């Protein structure tokens, strides 16, 4: 199993921003995949899940600004999240579940600058 | 550009439910005598929907025995049966009452025989369950999900494992000394989700049934005064071990065609 | 939501001294709490999956403990690579919410 | 290159299925070593509408038989076990194909002691289905119905009874006499219909069971050489009693909904030239 | 003003692309058109000849079916189809005395009878499941004007006529089977072969070279 | 017990309708099935048609387009219509419950009909 | 469809004598037949439901058998109460179709 993100790193205020993940040793028909970020020097935080069924399930708070999605075709999940601002910035990991909630296998992780 | 249909559409619905358990493997026992095409309803508007929430799943097992007449040293089952239970939770706010059913499958029934004297312990069938066997939980309730489960595309479970251990049964022999049999755990894990409907002539009768499988795990049980041999599963003798419920937290998702 | 918290951001002990951490809960978690470690310039990694069990392959000097809301985790004797951050989650809810990150420094 | 472009009604429909088998009630036996809201799809369109078609079910039973250690004189185990069935028939449009899988629930289980030395005979169990019982005839066919029975509202079918009559059974004992089973008829009478969907991870496997109560009629069972005696029930030894199959005939009705070939969404002047 | 001026008998084959997507076999992309040669001997006025046909396809329509976001659900993004609008473009190429001096010519012209095309049948292959199927579809065409041209194929160029044909559509329907789709109507680009090898039209044309 | 009565006019037109009431007592419209049989003259009977439990109807192929079944659950009672009738359709008309497949279990009394 | 046909339509039977009945079909039909008795001013009733069952409540003398295509229904004693129609119907098929109707004189 092998998870690599991909992303610009740098952006502008009032933007957008789309990441991908692309995974490889696994299904997308046979798992669940999940978002997470660390605010520089703070404690780590959910943001969004993909299901194995195609339905998503998302953060109370940035509810109102991301979206999930993937291609079993790229064997790729990617986010998009709209209308950042200054802390927004933070490095972003996609993950893979196990259990409930559990992670198993992480990727190398991504950094943001805004 | 395409033609669109822009008539007044038709109230198809869903049908009258009732929701609860499901079928159940039971097995009596008979003991000796002695001792020695047309359209019903015209085009309508349907919908597709999500609906994913939280779960918490109460439950707990239940045994049988029964003795053969005589001196009192035979035993002739010490087996399995479902039982039931009532609960109340929160989810997100929400207060729903819940009940649950829990039965098993895949049994891999035992003996001992410790000779033929009238005097003998003998024990014709105590049943375990050792990775060959799975447990089968029934689940409804009371929220708005459960209304709208009739004539669903796809359900899936994420939740987590729960380790149950036995306690311990002290065989009662009417002189000497009593054995008793102790240990045994076993772990379940989660596999598919199953939903069967009942079409009885008056009204629908449904089914949810979440399907577990199990793992073996430590301790070993043991039978005392024999020389059965340390083996690894879950004694039916008295599986919950003075817990009043085993409980299994989760989230489902499922997707469903809702009417419009 | 759920909250949690974790004692002290820095633990000090030599190469050989047994580690103890404690997380509290907001509410009382049945068993389903998670211990995760991150080294510099590395991806955090699962090590105690249920409260107790160990998953997949770690070291034996790590386990686990606690019920209800108090839960910790002790290492036996500490070697030169364990210096690292170690966060605590939480699994009976919707939102996976982890601690604020304590870790260690050397004597 | 014109682009024809979608109509504002969503196409969703029907989900990938593999007709298969239901559940079973099983259990093995252990000899001892020793002896002694978010949304996802548009609105789209379903009519509802009904099926009757004619049902042709046969069937076959199945058994199991188990020798103990020992000697030899005496069994372990005498039970039944699912069996399939399939075949072709000719509904009054066409030929179609079918599979069956017999079973039960239910059984009771009754057991002999002749004595405890090695020669005597002993069966520790042998089952027979009786009142209590039922026995479940799953059902999938190839024909156009069998492709709507997804999505279900009503189900119902008139079907005849059927009697099934016990063969026999002889015990190969080493030495002496050999005792037999012989007989024993329980009469199937319908019940209702059953459904089910299991959810695995990329396909609904599904299946129908025709539920069947039974009633018990003469001839009696009894078993040579002992005490057991002229009892009701079909033993386990020989239930089809030479016989390839069974048979059940009658009607089936449903009513499902259906993808509405709703014919107004159609590329304006979809038509032969003029 | 040499006058060349002969019988002539037209063969030819259409030829489809097909592409899908990746894993699980159901979200196909394309089903498409693309030219397509054929070569054959005949004999007319007593002679043998040689000649070389290549059809191609213009003015197109363009249909697609969705079923879904969700994985498992059926999809088509783009099977093209012939109607009424479309017009069809089929170059010749013979071995004889006439198109050896068909450059610089003063009138070209032609009479041509006529033809019918017929869909057939094509198997989506999907891993579990039903297998949906795309079938029927007719057209027939019908001539128009000549025009000089040149077909370049095996690296030697060519000089030859180029017909035009004008399309009408006529019965069996198309259908995706297993669908809501039925009753449309049209070629589609799935197999219009039909397994036969060759639609053949015969007539004549009149050239006055120079 | 079970009571199984009808109710018709008994003299009609041709060119014309007709109305037939099976008035069902002791047993459920939604726990069995009735069809509809009747026996010109002389001769011998036929199957008209059949109304299941559940709602469904099926009908015969040679009276097809003519005839409509349809009950009311509350009402227990059913209700069978023609139309369009000759001389031919003279008969003795009868309701009556269906058990198994196609068993005739209890009948009624049966009106008869006359067209002039 | 299906197609029965009867032996005779009228028949004469002396009161205490034994008589049968047949009944013929064209296709095969396994063990799915049935008899209906019809006296004057009367209902039709259900004597018979399959090769040989008797209906509850049904007098004894009557019994019935056959299978494959030809089947048959016999009677030990005539009585008085017996003299009456008796259709035999069949039951393995989507119409259900009965027969001519074959009765009795004494």
């Amino acid at each position: 199993v092998q998870l690599k993100e991909s992303g610009p790193g740098l952006v502008a205020p009032s933007q957008s921003l789309s990441i991908t993940c692309t995974v490889s040793g696994f299904s997308l028909s046979r798992y669940s995949v999940h978002w997470v970020r660390q605010p520089p020097g703070k404690g780590l935080e959910w943001l969004g899940m993909i299901w194995n069924i195609g339905s998503t399930d998302y953060n109370s708070a940035l509810k109102s600004r991301l979206s999930i999605s993937k291609d079993n075709s790229q064997s790729q999940v990617f986010l998009k999240l709209n209308s950042l601002q200054t802390d927004d910035a933070a490095i972003y990991y996609c993950a893979r579940n196990s259990g409930f909630d559990l992670f198993d296998f992480w990727g190398q992780g991504t950094t943001l600058t805004v | 550009n395409v033609t669109i249909n822009p008539g007044p559409f038709a109230q198809t619905g869903y049908a009258p439910v009732n929701w609860g358990p499901g079928e159940i493997n039971d097995s009596t026992t008979v003991e000796p005598l002695l001792d020695g095409d047309i359209v019903i309803s015209k085009t309508s508007l349907w919908k597709e929907m999500q609906y994913n929430r939280d779960i918490t799943i109460r439950f707990k097992f239940a045994n049988t025995i029964i003795k053969s007449g005589g001196l009192g040293y035979k035993w002739s089952e010490i087996s399995f049966k479902p039982a039931n239970y009532q609960y109340t939770y929160t989810r997100d706010g929400e207060e729903v009452t819940a009940h649950t059913t829990c039965s098993v499958n895949g049994v891999n029934d035992f003996s001992f025989n410790g000779g033929s004297l009238p005097t003998d312990f003998v024990v014709s069938k105590f049943e375990v369950i050792k990775e060959n066997s799975y447990v089968y939980i029934d689940y409804w309730d009371d929220s708005q999900a459960f209304r709208n489960v009739v004539y669903v595309r796809s359900l899936a479970a994420n939740l987590n494992s729960v380790m149950c251990t036995g306690g311990s049964y002290n065989f009662s022999l009417p002189v000497g000394q009593w054995p008793v049999l102790t240990g045994g755990a076993v772990s379940l894990h989660s596999a598919g989700v199953t939903l069967s409907t009942q079409f009885t002539d008056f009204v629908s009768l449904n089914s949810l049934r979440f399907r577990f499988r199990l793992a073996v795990e430590e301790p070993h049980f043991k039978l005392t005064r024999t020389r059965l041999s340390r083996l690894y599963g879950l004694p039916a003798a008295n599986p919950n071990n003075g817990k009043e419920y085993y409980e299994i937290a989760g989230r489902f998702s499922l997707i469903s065609l809702v009417p419009s | 939501d759920i909250v949690m918290t974790q004692s002290h951001k820095f633990m000090s002990t030599s190469v050989g001294d047994r580690v103890s951490i404690t997380c509290k809960a907001s509410q009382d978690v049945t068993s389903a709490v998670a211990w995760y470690q991150q080294k510099p310039g590395q991806s955090p990694k699962l090590l105690i999956s249920s409260a107790s069990y160990r998953y997949t392959g770690v070291p034996d000097r790590f386990s686990g403990s606690g019920s209800g809301t108090d839960f910790t985790f002790t290492i036996s004797s500490v070697q030169a690579e364990d210096l690292a951050v170690y966060y605590c989650q939480q699994h009976y809810s919707t939102p996976p919410t982890f601690g604020a990150g304590t870790k260690l420094e050397l004597k």
